[PDB]
């Protein structure tokens, strides 16, 4: 939206009253921990490829 | 006489042109395995 700051050099604006926000903030942390093995994976049960 | 004796005889061509008695099914037990033509290893 477009906005336009009512500005001159006598004139200031001061909040007369607040409110308290509770806002929500999602970060990430860990992920999955894998772990893979050569022969079971690349051949699986051949001793010749092994 | 043998040599002047009637014999059967069968003649069995072969045209070459193109089986395995099956074994025993093992269980719990990794073998290599023909099913069919599908190879695989595996209990
Ligand atoms: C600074 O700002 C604060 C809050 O922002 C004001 O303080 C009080 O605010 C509450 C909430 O607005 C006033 O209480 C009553 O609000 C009712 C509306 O409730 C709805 O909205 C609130 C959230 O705002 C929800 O929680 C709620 O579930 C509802 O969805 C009005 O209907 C009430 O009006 C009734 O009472 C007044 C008397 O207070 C009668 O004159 C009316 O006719 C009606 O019967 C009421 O407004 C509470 O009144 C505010 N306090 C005061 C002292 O006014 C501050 O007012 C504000 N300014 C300053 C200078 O601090």
């Amino acid at each position: 939206a477009e906005n336009s700051v009512a500005y001159s050099n006598n004139s200031i604006a001061i909040p007369t009253n607040f409110t308290i926000s509770v806002t929500t903030e999602i970060l990430p942390v860990s992920m999955t921990k894998t772990s893979v093995d050569c022969t079971m994976y690349i051949c699986g049960d051949s001793t010749e490829c092994s | 006489g043998v040599g002047h004796q009637p014999y059967r005889v069968v003649v069995l061509s072969f045209e070459l042109l193109h089986p395995k008695k099956s074994t025993n099914l093992v269980k719990n037990k990794c073998v290599n395995f023909n099913f069919n033509g599908l190879k695989g290893t595996g209990v």
